[PDB]
């Protein structure tokens, strides 16, 4: 097996549109509600929308009403979700999941509890919204000086992701690569550090190797003690 | 709308002894049918969420019997008798009375004999100064628990909305953390002042011990 | 019990077309729910009919049940719908009368509607929200009713000296008449409109008949369409007769009453709608003749139940 497979998602400039889809394969589809649930980077889970087994009674969230549109055809066994128009905060990792129902009469006219059992979740598909694309300048490290530490800094890049390796894959002893953040300008920026026994400085070289792929730029940087 | 709350917003546990987290709504969930409209989900890192409890107390298939759901009305308590290292995740609490509401998450980790960070400080180098800005970097390393604060101080003046921080995940072999905070300054505003420093106050630090540098 | 939090319907329709039994409510009738409910159905183009709706029937039935069992004065009353069903509301501003409007929501009980019993003119009635709006079924069949839904309440003061009369501020009368003339001219490819007192038949349609404090007044509307007006602009007084004995607007037959007391008998009301008719036959002509007539009291409820339509609730609706 029972599964759902997602398709869609990627760079889409603001004001634009997008379409996600969920391919259902292994259960009686025309017998469960289908729900879309996102997750921002760093933040937590957030319900997005819900639709019933007969494609009726659609509940949208607040930041989603009027924009997004949930369709369905219980014959192609797919979901489809039309995202438009997009803001920069809809950058998330979207999920589709089925859900049992229990229609009710007490919510003015009709109204079911579209969603109360989300056992089978999609694989997750990412959706990013920003502007432009640039390299990734790793602008120098420094190690000012008991048992010190140093590391490279990789700022002003786009888009995700970038990977760093120390001395072309030699060092992994207590090295930390930090989850990138998103600067107020639009580009991402991260860093990477490595605890080095202080005596090992000035004898063995420490070179960081950064690999920004959506620009095909790799850089090697040398950490010089007190530069 | 319906506000949902969880507690404790972080709960380190031990591979063995039990545990329990709590969820409270702002409105009761009953519907005059006898069973509550509230679910309990889990998110293991990287992988997609699972489902643990649905409709009040009833447990979904596949889930062990070690996961007990409790409570009714407004107070709900997910109790777990015995644990192991497979539950290092984030436990979410969902409402299903009107529309669908999630919670804020209850991050779960391992308990570790409290260790203290080794702070390090990094100036920005003349090349970044030649570019157009300057980023100074303060670092916490191999520290537990996750809770720690970094306040940036330049010439003893407290900074504000201009520092971005990022943590790692509970390191595999040691069950510890690392944190990095960056402060961004104008090309010249950097050279305007002289003494820069960061202010860390970890839980394993009786004295806010901290590091500084001039120029 | 204020606040609903979830007040828009998205998805495939869930309401068909039927008709059931709706019950009166005021403050036999039941307490009006002090927490009315409304739900918008976005991107829903809908079409209503104000003449082929099975509501005016229930209104007439309730009005007859009301007068049969019967101080005196109209009471604002609702019309609540039984479970499983819902009333639909057309909120469009300038609704021709029938056909489609694209801003439609669903209530549970209608709005307060005081049952006015009069011909020719409509009193104590809700005004429209924009311009003078006309309503009729066929614009060719001149033997069909004609409703002018106005947009300025005009106070009327029918009083008895303790040969009664009704005072009306004639300046606003001339102004609103000019406006109605404008709208008719527009709705007849710009023709010359002309008015006339009513023709034959009983004084039920020749005079403007209405109820008040228990008595019934039949007014001669001679001056109200003195086309030399279009004096006139001063405040004008229509002499009227307190006709005790009427034609039965109660079914079939008649009734009787008792003569009045040496005291002031007075009703002040809001003229807010007009019932007219048409001549025709010899046309030809560069003129459009209009006399007030209507006659049928159902038209009144017609004029005030245009925006509502009963529907049956059931999920799985199909488009
Ligand atoms: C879509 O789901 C609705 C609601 O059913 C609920 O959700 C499903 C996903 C399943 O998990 C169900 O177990 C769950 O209750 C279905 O609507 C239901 O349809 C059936 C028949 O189609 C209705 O049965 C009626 O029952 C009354 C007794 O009260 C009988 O007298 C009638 O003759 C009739 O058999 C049932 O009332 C209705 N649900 C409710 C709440 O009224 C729907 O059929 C389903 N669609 C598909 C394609 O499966
Ligand atoms: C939404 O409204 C537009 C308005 O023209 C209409 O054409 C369209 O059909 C509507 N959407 C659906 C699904 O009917
Ligand atoms: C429909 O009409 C109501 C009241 O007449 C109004 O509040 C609402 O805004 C209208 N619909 C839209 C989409 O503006
Ligand atoms: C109903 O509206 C249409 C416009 O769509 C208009 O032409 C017609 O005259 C209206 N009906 C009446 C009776 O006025
Ligand atoms: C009647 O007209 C008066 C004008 O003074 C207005 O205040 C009042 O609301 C109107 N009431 C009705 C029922 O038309
Ligand atoms: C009434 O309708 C007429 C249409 O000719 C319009 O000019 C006038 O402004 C309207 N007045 C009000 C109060 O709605
Ligand atoms: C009104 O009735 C006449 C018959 O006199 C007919 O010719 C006309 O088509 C009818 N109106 C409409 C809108 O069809
Ligand atoms: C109705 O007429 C009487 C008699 O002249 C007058 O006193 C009263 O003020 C009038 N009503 C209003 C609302 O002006
Ligand atoms: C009658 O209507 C005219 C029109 O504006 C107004 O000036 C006058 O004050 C009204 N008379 C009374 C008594 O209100
Ligand atoms: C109304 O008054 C006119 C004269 O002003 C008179 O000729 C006519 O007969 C009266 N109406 C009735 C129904 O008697
Ligand atoms: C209209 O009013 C004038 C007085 O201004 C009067 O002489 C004339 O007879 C009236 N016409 C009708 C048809 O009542
Ligand atoms: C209309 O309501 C008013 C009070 O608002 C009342 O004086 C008048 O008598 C009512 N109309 C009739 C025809 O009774």
């Amino acid at each position: 097996e029972v599964q759902l497979v997602e398709s869609g998602g990627g760079l889409v400039k603001p004001g634009g549109s997008l379409r996600l889809s969920c391919a259902a394969s292994g259960f009686t589809f025309s017998s469960y509600s289908m729900n879309w649930v996102r997750q921002a980077p760093g933040r937590g889970l957030e319900w997005v929308s819900s639709i019933s087994n007969t494609s009726t009674y659609i509940y949208y969230a607040d930041s989603v009403e009027g924009r997004f549109t949930l369709s369905r055809d219980n014959a192609k066994n797919s979901l489809y979700l039309q995202m438009n128009s997009l803001r920069a905060e809809d950058t998330a990792v979207y999920y589709c999941a089925r859900a049992n129902q229990h229609f009710d009469w007490l919510l003015s006219l009709l109204g079911g509890y579209h969603y109360y059992g989300m056992d089978v979740w999609g694989q997750g598909t990412t959706v990013t919204v920003s502007s432009a694309s640039t390299k990734g300048p790793s602008v120098f490290p420094l190690a000012p000086s008991g048992t010190a530490a140093l590391g490279c800094l990789v700022k002003d890049y786009f888009p995700e992701p970038v990977t760093v390796s120390w001395n072309s894959g030699a060092l992994t002893s207590g090295v930390h690569t930090f989850p990138a953040v998103l600067q107020s300008s639009g580009l991402y920026s991260l860093s990477s550090v490595v605890t080095v026994p202080s005596s090992s400085l000035g004898t063995q070289t420490y070179i960081c190797n950064v690999n920004h792929k959506p620009s095909n730029t790799k850089v090697d940087k040398r950490v010089e003690p007190k530069s | 709308d319906i506000v949902m709350t969880q507690s404790p917003l972080s709960l380190p546990v031990t591979p063995g002894e039990p545990a329990s987290i709590s969820c409270r709504s702002s409105q009761s969930l009953l519907h005059s049918n006898g069973y509550n409209y509230l679910d309990w989900y889990l998110q293991k890192p990287g992988q997609s969420p699972q489902l643990l409890i649905y409709l009040g107390s009833n447990r979904a298939s596949g889930v062990p019997d070690r996961f007990i759901g409790s409570g009714s009305g407004t107070d709900f308590t997910l109790k777990i008798s015995r644990v192991e290292a497979e539950d290092v995740g984030v436990f979410y609490c969902m409402q299903a009375l009107q529309a669908v509401g999630f919670g804020p998450g209850t991050k779960v980790e391992i308990k570790r004999t409290v260790a203290a960070p080794s702070v390090f400080i990094f100036p920005p180098s003349d090349e970044q100064l030649k570019s157009g800005t300057a980023s100074v970097v303060c670092l916490l390393n191999n520290f537990y628990p996750r809770e720690a604060k970094v306040q940036w101080k330049v010439d003893n003046a407290l900074q504000s909305g201009n520092s971005q921080e990022s943590v790692t995940e509970q390191d595999s072999k040691d069950s510890t953390y690392s944190l990095s905070s960056t402060l961004t300054l104008s090309k010249a505003d950097y050279e305007k002042h002289k003494v820069y420093a960061c202010e860390v106050t970890h839980q394993g630090l009786s004295s806010p011990v901290t590091k500084s540098f001039n120029r | 019990c204020d606040n609903l939090w979830v007040t828009v319907y998205y998805g495939v329709p869930v309401w068909k077309d039927a008709d059931t039994t709706l019950f009166c409510a005021s403050d036999a009738c039941v307490p009006t729910d002090p927490c009315p409910q409304e739900i918008h159905l976005e991107n829903v183009t809908e079409n209503f009919n104000m003449w082929k709706n099975n509501m005016v029937e229930q209104m007439q039935e309730d009005v007859i049940s009301l007068w049969d069992q019967s101080s005196f004065d109209p009471i604002p009353i609702h019309y609540c719908t039984p479970a499983g069903y819902v009333i639909l509301k057309c909120n469009d501003k300038n609704f021709n009368g029938t056909g489609p409007c694209k801003n439609v929501s669903s209530v549970q009980c209608t709005h307060g509607i005081k049952p006015v019993v009069s011909t020719q003119l409509l009193l104590n009635g809700s005004l429209a929200e924009e311009e003078i709006i006309i309503r009729s079924e066929n614009l060719t069949n001149n033997a069909k009713t004609i409703i002018v839904h106005l947009n300025k309440s005009v106070e009327i003061n029918c009083t008895r000296p303790s040969k009664a009369y009704c005072e009306i501020n004639g300046t606003k009368w001339n102004k609103v008449l000019k406006q109605v003339t404008e709208k008719l001219k527009e709705h007849f490819n710009n023709k010359t409109i002309i008015f006339q007192p009513p023709s034959g038949g009983d004084l039920e349609i020749t005079m403007h008949s209405f109820n008040c404090r228990g008595e019934f007044f039949y007014c001669n509307t001679t001056q109200l369409f003195n086309n030399t007006c279009i004096g006139c602009n001063g405040t004008i007084t229509l002499p009227c007769k307190i006709k005790q004995i009427i034609n039965m607007w109660q079914g079939t037959g008649q009734a009787m009453y008792a003569p009045p007391i040496d005291g002031k008998i007075n009703c002040v009301s809001n003229i807010t709608g007009i019932l007219l008719t048409r001549d025709g036959g010899a046309n030809n002509t560069s003129n459009e003749t209009f006399r007030p007539g209507g006659g049928n009291i159902k038209d009144n409820w017609r004029s005030e139940l245009y925006k509502y339509k009963v529907v049956q609730i059931e999920p799985l609706g199909i488009a």
